[PDB]
């Protein structure tokens, strides 16, 4: 997908996922390295 | 494709517990996991995807972790609502892949059975086969070891059996056993016993009848 730099894409729900829900996570997705 | 492999199989946790749930990949599937809920007869329900976040509507209980190739989901305090198969699946690589599932049983104290025996109806002999029934109502565990005895022989590999679910109130089991003969074979021998083991009988118990015994 072509989701925005705050955001990453999630192929189950076939969407843009924002960045900031997995920031506090034990570790964030590979393309969320900068949001957080 | 890749392997899914959940574990335990199965889980004996009683309800304000809690219960941890392991999912391991065969290759590395980032944070692309999710996990479902099944009940029997119902179809599948979601409960986290991305590894860690929850549907709409999942109570904050369920919480999921992990990332890379060992994944985990923990249920903070279980609820009589919660007992049910659990999948974790991965959709990092297509196909998509699911796990064996985890089934989560109700632990309660110790129930032992009560067994009947019935013997083939009329009815089905005049078709030509013979199916004597043993039935184990209200039990738990589930672990139960059900014998046949013809003329106090034992028998082995001429019986099927089966078990419902756990009860909705009482959350014990109830097992029936199925002894398969012909009309013919079932005329040549006269008592049919059924030995149950459980640990909830200090000793086995056996119930019995005699072809014409009514
Ligand atoms: C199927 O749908 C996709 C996604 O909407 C279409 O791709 C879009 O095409 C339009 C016009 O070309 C663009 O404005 C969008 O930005 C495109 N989306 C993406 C993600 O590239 C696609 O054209 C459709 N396919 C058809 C009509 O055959
Ligand atoms: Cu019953």
């Amino acid at each position: 997908g072509q989701c925005s730099q705050n955001e990453y894409f999630d192929s189950l729900l076939h969407a843009c996922i924002p960045c900031q829900l997995r920031c506090s996570s034990n570790t964030p997705p590979l393309t969320c390295q900068r949001y957080c | 494709e890749i392997v899914m492999t959940q574990s335990p199989a199965t889980l004996s946790v009683s309800p304000g517990e809690r219960a941890t749930l392991s999912c391991k990949a065969s290759q590395s599937v980032e944070s692309n996991v999710a996990w479902y809920q099944q009940k029997p007869g119902q179809s599948p329900r979601a409960l986290i995807y991305s590894a860690s976040l929850r549907f709409s509507g999942i109570p904050a209980r369920f919480s999921g972790s992990g990332s890379g190739t060992e994944f985990t989901l923990t249920i903070s305090s279980l609820q009589s609502e919660d007992f049910a198969v659990y999948y974790c699946q991965q959709y990092n690589n297509y196909p998509l892949t699911f796990g064996a599932g985890t089934k989560l049983e109700l632990k309660r104290t110790v129930a032992a059975p009560s067994v009947f025996i019935f013997p083939p109806s009329d009815e089905q002999l005049k078709s030509g086969t013979a199916s004597v029934v043993c039935l184990l109502n209200n039990f738990y565990p589930r672990e139960a070891k059900v014998q046949w005895k013809v003329d106090n022989a034992l028998q082995s590999g001429n019986s099927q059996e089966s078990v419902t679910e756990q009860d909705s109130k009482d959350s014990t089991y109830s097992l029936s056993s199925t002894l398969t003969l012909s009309k013919a074979d079932y005329e040549k021998h006269k008592v049919y016993a059924c030995e149950v083991t459980h640990q909830g009988l200090s000793s086995p118990v056996t119930k019995s009848f005699n072809r014409g015994e009514a």
